[PDB]
């Protein structure tokens, strides 16, 4: 009902947050 | 009301999301100049698309497998993809990194959508995720400096001369 969103939206997010945490800290 | 009305940023947005999906929906590399949308449209539209076809590639199991599930079929596939988009910006923590998947995402079911000819869902997506993707956050765009920041952020030591 709720899990396939729950981990489709947690996916995207996983690859999304350490994408952007490479420009984040590292410069 | 006045000029604190006005949404520059959901012009150029519009513009450079819709012109994305179109061209990667149809895999034409060439696309119109940001012109309309601005300088820093086209250091986005290419840093963009670069980003969100290597993160497709670079997860292909995972963006295809994704894909499968979130098949656009009707206007009830679009309520969803909202809530997929909320679910990414869960915690609240706005960054371009999480953008540029929500639009690569979108770009993929674009991309879907006209292999099998549903341009008719394409459209009304490609400005759906536009506006939910720039209204739940426009006071960070406005900090940012949009995609000028976008284009800074992702490409900081860039040689821009060359």
């Amino acid at each position: 009902e709720e899990e396939w969103a729950r981990e489709i939206g947690a996916q995207l997010r996983r690859i999304a947050d350490d994408l952007n945490a490479q420009y984040e800290r590292r410069m | 009301g006045p000029l604190g009305s006005e949404d520059d940023l959901y012009r150029q947005s519009l513009e450079i999301i819709s012109r994305y999906l179109r061209e990667q929906a149809t895999g034409s590399k060439d696309s119109k100049p940001l012109g309309e949308a601005g300088a820093a449209g086209r250091r986005a539209l290419e840093t963009l698309r670069r980003v969100g076809d290597g993160v497709q590639r670079n997860h292909e199991t995972a963006f295809q497998g994704m894909l499968r599930k979130l098949d656009i079929k009707n206007e009830g596939d679009v309520k969803s993809f909202s809530r997929v988009m909320v679910h990414v910006f869960k915690d609240g923590v706005t960054n371009w990194g999480r953008i540029v998947t929500l639009i690569s995402f979108g770009a993929f079911v674009a991309k879907h959508l006209k292999s099998v000819n549903q341009e008719s869902f394409i459209e009304p997506l490609a400005e759906t995720i536009t506006d939910v993707l720039v209204r739940t956050k426009r006071d960070w765009l406005v900090k940012q400096r949009g995609w000028d920041g976008f284009v800074e952020f992702f490409h900081v030591q860039d040689l821009e001369g060359g």
